């Protein structure tokens, strides 16, 4: 199980800003590789390295600098970020064999300006009594609203542990003001459980939205709170 | 009469971009194939260069090599990047491959690789390996080339089966060219050398084995210095034997030449 | 591009088989690898084909390769909902790290799930903190029903979505609608089943 | 980086006025990039055939340049070789006596 990690996993950056995508690998692989994934294309190689100190140009190196300071770490550096570098970036490693072991991916969005960036409000809607008696099932509904851009990860948590069973989230967020250019987004998710499970008042339910926005170092001139990368969640306890 | 078959390859890499690869193939001292960088296909230099392979068998084989040449060029380029900055351009690589045919359907194949004019690597058994004298950095190239199982299986089949089969066919198809007998012509001349030096020229003979001695009557001169075998353009050989003597001593000396083509009637040239 | 996949996308019902095609011009062609990419996630290797006329299998996934034709197919037997993914074909031109990988653009598979016993209904759910606010949950309808957006732009309706309560082996469609409006008049623009339960 | 040996010789016994082939055999050189000219009275002969380059067991390169010529008492024939190993080009004149 030769695993590879990437950080960050999701990033919002401004044009002309510096962005550094990192890749760690503990498998003692000499060889590491950087790809980006775009619609209409397969993965395309940007930069690769045969060992610490070496960097070699791929097929689409323009706009990127690579860096292999150690055997473990391989970085992709966007010196001056541009909207065209909006993509999903995959790192990989391998030994002398043909197999490349891929990381989980990094989603990068490069905006013209950060003025419209805003975190979500989150509301948890409790199951209806009608549904409970009719199905012997209880559907919680989470609602993330008023956020920009659309880089959010909505997750469900029961008693401090993440639940996947009985969950589905909108494949993409809908626009609140489709007419406007920089519309805020809304996202919904449902968690269905048995009525008896929801009826247990020791079960603590929480909808968590991981918002990706500005960092500490990003400049901010507006009066409202700085729309930084953050979590917003809503919660409720079970009841008979 | 053990004929050695040699597939000689020369590859030159001036920098990252520019490179060229040219090959020639010898069965004994006769050229059978030529492959210029410029050419997309292997060229016969004899009527019988295809041997006893069918057109279909030759196409398959040629295609294998066509892929090889392109692949090899990129591999060396990548291997340089891998060792960088330990090794740098310009780089010269040579390959000597083929099989040595013995009687009784016996042979022994080989694949030797030189780097910057030094024999560093060979294919032995079922893998690439370094030879004594090789620098230790080549162990990463060798590890990488030995990762490629497909290349290993192919070269194994190429050295073990394809070479002896093909060369055994060549020997049948090119029998009359291999066993040909070309007669030498001889001529005499002299120059000073610190005392004059008599030169006996012998040119246009095939095959390579030849006997040339200066003689006074029936007295083999011990001072006869045989030179190297120099080739002619028509695939015949040139040899000269020199004898250092004193002025006024040239009278009596003759150059005797024995060769299989002459068949008893040795050439005897008197000064 | 040296690696073309077909079809570009396809839709199948749960239980059905599908065949995915990969055609390449890569020279040489050492090996061919099939990946699975769930929406958002990374690349999961399904199988790898190496021989001239190779065949492989991985549970429900089986594949073949013909190097003479430069053709490979991935067969998925008895599709499940979780097969909803992009399937990516990659050819490697070496049997070592000296190789470059040649990637296909992918094939999008959607698997429409089999809803066992439908029970369509529209419920009203209340916010845990501020009880005045609410959403409308249209749920437990079959796959043949289509949820359209509202005429009013102040009313928001999501696309339909399917969840899977794994322990019970139960699946259900749902869509959410909200505004700032009643649930009775929420999904009017959608053609909903006539036996749709509207509670009091 | 080995330095090239050069050897000039005629195919047939040399007779004045009588057509013949003149050979230039360059050997023992490395690297294989080389320029070989055959000269008549210091001027470059046109249409000089060149054998394909090859190498011996010791990995040293060789090549046989040859051309048609008619020897006279006046005309001088030579072989001029430029190689990276040599600072200046090495010229080797033909001598029928040698
Ligand atoms: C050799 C005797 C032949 C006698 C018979 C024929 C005679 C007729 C005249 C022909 C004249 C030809 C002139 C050329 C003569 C010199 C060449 C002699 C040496 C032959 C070597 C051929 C190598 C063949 C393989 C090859 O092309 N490798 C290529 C391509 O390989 C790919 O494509 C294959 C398709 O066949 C296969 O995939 C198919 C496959 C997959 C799975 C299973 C089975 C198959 C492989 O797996 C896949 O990786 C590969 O790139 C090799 O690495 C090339 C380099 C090999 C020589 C390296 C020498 C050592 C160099 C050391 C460097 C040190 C310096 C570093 C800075
Ligand atoms: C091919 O033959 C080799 C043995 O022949 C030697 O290596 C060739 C490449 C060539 O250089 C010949 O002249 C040599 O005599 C086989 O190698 C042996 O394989 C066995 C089993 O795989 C292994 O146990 C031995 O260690 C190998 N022998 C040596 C000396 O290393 C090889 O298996 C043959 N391959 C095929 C496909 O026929
Ligand atoms: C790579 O090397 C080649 C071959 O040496 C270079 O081409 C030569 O360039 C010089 C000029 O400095 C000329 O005198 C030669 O005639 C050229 N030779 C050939 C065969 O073209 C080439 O410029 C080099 N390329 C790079 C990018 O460095
Ligand atoms: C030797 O042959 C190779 C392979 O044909 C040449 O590489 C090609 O060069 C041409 C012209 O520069 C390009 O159009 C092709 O894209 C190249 N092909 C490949 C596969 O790389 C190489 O230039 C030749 N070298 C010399 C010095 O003639
Ligand atoms: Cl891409
Ligand atoms: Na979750
Ligand atoms: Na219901």
């Amino acid at each position: 199980e030769a695993a590879v990690t990437q950080s960050p996993r999701n990033k919002v950056a401004v044009t002309g800003g510096k962005v550094t995508l990192s890749c760690n690998q503990t498998n003692n692989h000499n060889n590491m590789y950087w790809y980006r994934q775009d619609t209409g294309h397969g993965l395309r190689l940007i930069h690769y390295s045969y060992g610490a100190g070496s960097t070699e140009k791929g097929d689409i190196p323009d706009g990127y600098k690579a860096s292999r300071p150690s055997q473990e770490n391989f970085s992709l550096i966007l010196e001056l970020a541009t909207p065209s570098q909006t993509s999903v970036y995959f790192c990989a490693s391998g030994d002398e064999g043909y197999t490349q072991y891929f990381g989980p991916g990094t989603r990068l969005l490069v905006l013209e300006d950060l003025r419209n960036v805003t975190p979500p409000k989150v509301s948890l809607f409790e199951p209806s009594k009608a549904e409970i008696s009719h199905t012997q099932k209880a559907t919680l509904v989470c609602l993330a609203t008023g956020f920009y851009p659309d880089h959010v990860e909505l997750s469900w948590w029961v008693n401090g542990k993440e639940v996947h069973s009985g969950v589905c989230t909108d494949p993409q967020p809908l626009k609140e003001q489709p007419a406007l250019n920089d519309s805020r987004y809304s996202l919904s998710s449902r968690l269905r459980v048995s009525a008896t499970f929801w009826q247990n008042p020791r079960n603590h339910f929480r909808c968590q939205v991981q918002f990706y926005g500005l960092s500490e170092n990003d400049e901010w001139t507006q009066d409202r709170a700085k729309p930084v990368t953050q979590i917003v969640s809503a919660e409720a306890w079970g009841r008979a | 009469k053990n004929y050695t078959f040699r597939c000689l390859q020369m590859s030159s890499f001036a920098n990252r971009s520019w490179s060229r690869t040219d090959s020639v193939v010898w069965l004994g001292d006769l050229q059978t194939h030529r492959w210029s960088n410029d050419s997309a296909t292997i060229s016969f230099t004899k009527p019988w260069s295809q041997g006893k392979l069918s057109n279909q068998q030759w196409e398959k084989l040629q295609h294998m090599f066509q892929v090889y040449r392109v692949s090899f060029t990129r591999d060396i380029q990548e291997l340089v990047k891998m060792m960088s900055p330990k090794e740098d351009y310009p780089i010269e690589i040579q390959l000597s491959a083929g099989c040595e045919m013995y009687p009784g359907n016996a042979s022994e194949s080989f694949l030797h690789v030189a780097f910057q004019g030094k024999y560093v690597v060979r294919f032995w058994g079922t893998s690439w390996q370094t030879v004594p004298g090789a620098p230790s950095w080549l162990d990463l190239p060798i590890k990488v080339l030995n990762a490629d199982q497909g290349t290993s299986a192919t070269v194994q089949m190429l050295l073990n089966d394809t070479c002896p089969l093909f060369v055994r066919g060549l020997l049948e198809a090119g029998k009359s060219d291999l066993e040909k007998q070309e007669k030498p012509v001889a001529w005499l001349s002299s120059v000073p050398s610190s005392h004059r030096q008599l030169v006996c020229h012998v040119s246009g003979f095939y095959p390579k084995p030849v006997w040339v001695m200066w003689m006074r009557g029936d007295q083999e001169q011990q001072g006869t210095h045989r030179g190297d075998f120099l080739p002619n353009a028509d695939e015949t050989w040139y040899l000269q034997a020199t004898l250092d003597v004193e002025a006024g001593e040239e009278a009596g000396l003759a150059c005797r030449v024995k060769h299989s083509s002459l068949g008893g009637q040795d050439i005897i040239l008197y000064w | 591009t040296q690696v073309e996949q077909s079809p570009q996308s396809l839709v199948v019902r749960q239980g059905e088989n599908c065949v995915l095609q990969c055609n390449y011009s890569v020279t040489p062609d050492n090996h061919l690898r099939w990946f699975k990419q769930d929406t958002g996630k990374g690349l999961v290797s399904l199988t790898v084909l190496v021989d001239q006329k190779d065949k492989t299998s991985n549970g429900r996934y089986s594949a073949t390769l013909d190097k003479d034709a430069k053709h490979s197919t991935l067969h998925i037997t008895a599709t499940l909902l979780d097969d909803t993914a992009t399937y990516i074909c990659v050819v490697g031109d070496r049997g070592s790290a000296l190789g470059r990988l040649h990637f296909g653009a992918g094939t999008q598979l959607i698997v429409i799930p089999d809803i066992q016993n439908p029970d369509p209904a529209v419920y009203q759910l209340r916010d845990s903190k501020s009880s005045d606010k609410s959403v409308c949950l249209f749920t437990d309808f079959d796959s043949q029903t289509n949820v359209s957006q509202s005429k009013d732009s102040d009313v928001y309706i999501t696309d339909k979505c399917v969840l899977d309560m794994r322990s019970m082996d139960f699946k259900s469609n749902s869509a959410v609608a909200w505004s700032n409006f009643a649930c009775a008049n929420a999904f009017n623009n959608s053609i909903i089943p006539e036996d749709t339960f509207f509670p009091s | 980086q080995k330095t090239p040996q050069i050897q000039v010789y005629s195919r047939h016994p040399p007779e004045n006025g009588k057509p013949n082939i003149l050979n230039c055999y360059v050997t023992q050189f490395h690297p294989p990039h080389i320029e070989i000219q055959m000269l008549k009275n210091g001027k470059k002969i046109p249409k000089v055939e060149m054998s394909d380059m090859s190498f011996s067991k010791d990995w040293s390169f060789y090549i046989l340049a040859h051309t048609e010529f008619t020897p006279t008492e006046t005309d001088t024939y030579a072989c001029r070789v430029k190689h990276a190993s040599m600072a200046e080009p090495k010229t080797v004149y033909w001598d029928r006596d040698m």
